[PDB]
């Protein structure tokens, strides 16, 4: 709800910690992954300094289409919401699970 | 003209005020703009009036002249300010070009063009009336300025941006800025073609000439970095499109990587692989590569003429492509560039053979009148026969010989001259 | 032999970047290591992204692909001189090494 708040003042700035602080957190924790997930679609919508706030968690992404679990919930959470997290790197690391999630 | 034609410009502090080098800004634009010219009015902060008045000055400025006219525009806290009748009672050789800044209205403002001008288009017919043609609008954090402002002035400028930003920087390394500036004589020489590459690529067959169209249709492309926002700032035109793509922005990529190296210090080199390693394989292609491809290339020799280069390799590269004709001779002519540069060398010995080889294949397309051409080979072509020599002129001396047998534009006194040396050597050759 | 063909290397590069599977890659780039220093005009590049592309595969978690790194760096390596311009390698891989134990 903050994050869906300022766009961007706020964001450019006290942002990175809090991801950090999604480092810090959680691998991510199985309800938790449906939370930052959802959560970095709030990120999502508001960056494009996303691209170097990247890859700290664009890391633990692929912990997920790795790891996975329920249903494939997880994975369609963060699935799409990668739809939102576009884009233009890191297909590199981004096509793979998701070919072999075919 | 020299500069080209006539400019329109507008700057958004607010509204109807001044401003401290607000008023120096717009002339780095005539500028920039006399780096790519012309007869520019500049704004500040108008109520929408004060404007208007001068559109109409150069809507009262002889166009007919100018090879085409720029409407301007900039950021204002969002000014209205006159959506349709200014712009579109102003509306549809002086061509018209349009202008826009805008968070959201640009394709808007593009959008109620067409709009406007559908009325403007249709709901004239019954008054039985504005055409829509040649006018066009063209449409637009940390570190930028005004992206697509400084887009086209600054091209490369823009463009050592997107190079420090980001990723590839850590290969290349390192940033600092500026300074550098004969070794770029090239990088733009490179860049100017680096584009036509996707252009030729993509054209189809909306196109150059007129220059300073084309000069902005080219810098237009420069946007594809547009990668910054999820809303990639992405440009809207109709007189395209990938961007992206386009191989030659995938390459001059590590083409800057060969000047980044330079600049680090010091400059020394100089050089740089760029413009030789694309002549090179042209041949192949050129020789038996391609497939039709579509030369995949020429464009690229284009601008590759221009220098002393490297100058005969193409020159002689070029011959190889004139081998290969009639089919793509006609490529030749769709770039044409010959017409431009071929006849823009009538300064060749060396260079004949290609001259001939080139040019005598060139004109043998079959045909456009030399016009003062003609005077040109009427020296030039003829003093090739000097030598006597080679058969590399054998019909190539012939080349020329049907121009006078083609039309009366004399063909018959400078002819004369060669109607000593024509038959002179005739009998002294003897070969059918 | 003859391999030239502009469209091939385009046709040549799509292979590798399959990468699937892994080793077929490991081919064009040697593959092309020859073919990279007939003309580097459509190579070079197209090897720069390559490295461009995988250089940025050294922080992504681990491995499966790291060893996928592994193969294709000096695969390219019959290409001299682009390894040769850049050899920043050395600072990823140096770091590569030391940080541990993963």
């Amino acid at each position: 709800s903050f994050v869906k708040s300022h766009i961007r003042p706020y964001m450019d700035e006290i942002v990175t910690l809090m991801r950090e602080f999604w480092v810090m957190n959680t691998s991510i924790q199985s309800t938790i992954i449906l939370l930052i997930e959802q959560i970095v679609v709030a990120l999502g919508g508001e960056f494009k300094l996303y691209l170097p706030q990247l890859i700290p968690h664009m890391l633990r992404v692929f912990m997920h289409d790795n790891s996975p679990g329920r249903i494939v919930s997880i994975k369609l959470l963060a699935a799409i919401q990668l739809f939102g997290a576009n884009l233009d790197d890191y297909l590199h690391l981004l096509l793979p699970p998701i070919v072999k999630l075919f | 003209t020299t500069p080209c034609a006539r400019l329109e410009c507008w700057i958004d502090p607010l509204s109807m005020g001044p401003q401290k080098a607000l008023e120096t800004i717009g002339a780095n634009l005539q500028k920039q703009y006399e780096n790519w010219q012309p007869r520019a009015r500049y704004k500040q902060s108008l109520d929408p009036t004060v404007d208007e008045v001068k559109k109409l000055c150069t809507s009262l400025r002889r166009n007919a002249k100018e090879e085409r006219v720029l409407f301007h525009y900039n950021g204002h806290g969002v000014p209205r300010p006159t959506v349709n009748g200014e712009v579109w009672v102003f509306n549809k050789m002086g061509s018209p070009s349009i202008f826009v800044y805008d968070c959201s209205n640009a394709g808007l403002i593009v959008k109620s063009f067409k709009q406007f001008a559908l009325q403007r288009e249709q709901e004239l017919e019954v008054a039985a009336p504005d055409l829509p043609a040649d006018l066009f609008t063209s449409c637009l954090d940390l570190l930028v300025a005004s992206l697509f402002r400084n887009f086209l002035l600054a091209e490369r400028i823009m463009r050592s941006y997107n190079c420090t930003p980001v990723s590839s920087p850590r290969l290349p390394p390192t940033y600092m800025h500026a300074m550098w500036q004969a070794w770029d004589l090239a990088v733009d020489i490179c860049l100017s073609q680096l584009p036509t590459i996707i252009e030729e690529g993509t054209a189809f067959r909306h196109s150059p000439f007129f220059a300073e169209q084309l000069t902005a249709f080219q810098v237009w492309l420069t946007m594809g970095v547009e990668n910054r926002n999820p809303p990639e700032q992405l440009p809207i035109v109709l007189q395209l499109s990938q961007v992206h793509r386009l191989r030659a922005l995938d390459l001059l990529g590590r083409f800057l990587d060969l000047g980044p190296w330079a600049v680090s210090l010091a400059l020394s080199v100089g050089i740089f692989p760029y413009v030789l390693k694309l002549l090179q394989s042209s041949a192949r292609e050129l020789r038996p590569l391609l497939v039709f491809i579509w030369a995949k290339i020429l464009a690229v020799d284009s601008s590759c003429q221009a220098d002393l280069v490297k100058d005969n390799g193409h020159k002689y590269f070029l011959s190889v492509l004139a081998d290969p004709y009639m089919p793509a001779e006609h490529r030749t002519m769709t770039a044409f560039i010959l017409a431009v540069i071929v006849n823009s060398y009538h300064t060749i010995w060396q260079n004949f053979d290609s001259a001939r080889w080139c040019g005598v294949r060139d004109s043998a397309h079959e045909k456009l009148y030399s016009l003062l051409s003609d005077p040109i080979p009427e020296v030039r072509c003829a003093a090739v026969f000097a030598l006597g020599t080679f058969v590399g002129n054998s019909a190539e001396r012939t080349d020329h010989s049907t121009t006078i047998d083609h039309n009366v534009a004399m063909m018959l006194a400078q002819l004369v001259s060669d109607g000593s040396p024509m038959v002179r050597k005739e009998l002294v050759v003897a070969l059918s | 032999v003859g391999r030239l063909s502009s469209m091939n290397p385009a046709f040549v590069m799509p292979f590798l970047r399959k990468m699937l599977i892994q080793i077929l890659t490991e081919l064009e780039h040697s593959g092309i290591g020859r073919i990279k220093e007939q003309s580097a005009r459509m190579l070079g590049h197209l090897v720069s992204n390559a490295p461009r592309l995988i250089r940025p595969y050294m922080e992504p978690i681990l491995k499966a692909l790291i060893l996928k790194l592994k193969d294709p760096d000096p695969d390219p390596n019959p290409g001299v001189i682009n390894n040769v311009l850049a050899t920043i390698g050395e600072l990823a891989q140096v770091s590569g090494l030391e940080m541990r134990k993963w």
